[PDB]
């Protein structure tokens, strides 16, 4: 997640996004609030990270 | 001393391979002084050695002191100074080079330049300061 912020790349992203979401099977909702926290704010250096969220 | 000679190495030049031959081996001294005479005989070869013989023969010899100083850029916190100080005079007297200098800084610039957006300190005061056994100097003047 942070390499992918850092270069704005959205596969990267994915793959991290799916593996949370298959780790659960609400631990989405755990690293989805953990991402709120220091993340989610400021995802890159650029507000344009919220954008391609 | 060398304001007044430099005429001379304008049109004799085994005298300025004596030159900056000396300039060079004060460059790796003992004594603080000859670190500076160093940045002041090349701040001034690099000032008044063309605006910009040969114009290619000055501003790759220019060039080549101008890399020796980037140890310089280095170098400890006074000698440091007497560079920011004098390059302003160099880029004067000698505008080309403009490009090529910028470089030299900006690079001096981003080893204390953190250039993100919502890190609240913008600049890392920290890494200017050397502590070794109780001896706790400023160098690089940011």
């Amino acid at each position: 997640m942070a390499q992918a912020f850092e270069s704005c790349q959205l596969d990267s992203m994915v793959t991290a996004f799916l593996v949370v979401r298959q780790a659960a099977l609400l631990s989405y909702a755990d690293w989805f609030k953990a991402s709120f926290g220091s993340t989610r704010g400021y995802h890159g250096c650029s507000k344009k990270a919220l954008v391609f969220l | 001393l060398l304001k007044a000679v430099q005429p001379l190495l304008k049109v004799s030049m085994s005298m300025r391979d004596c030159l900056i031959l000396v300039l060079r081996k004060a460059m790796f001294a003992n004594q603080l002084d000859a670190r500076k005479s160093a940045v002041a005989g090349f701040l001034l070869l690099l000032k008044n050695f063309k605006v910009l013989y040969n114009s290619v023969a000055n501003e790759t010899f220019c060039l080549e002191i101008m890399d020796s100083l980037r140890r310089c850029l280095s170098q400890q916190a006074d000698v440091r100074l007497m560079l920011y100080e004098g390059f302003y005079d160099v880029l004067r007297r000698n505008s080309q080079l403009a490009n090529s200098v910028m470089q030299t800084l900006l690079s001096q610039l981003k080893q204390f330049y953190e250039p993100k957006p919502d890190l609240l300190p913008p600049l890392k005061l920290e890494a200017c300061i050397l502590t070794q056994g109780d001896k706790i100097s400023l160098q690089e003047p940011l």
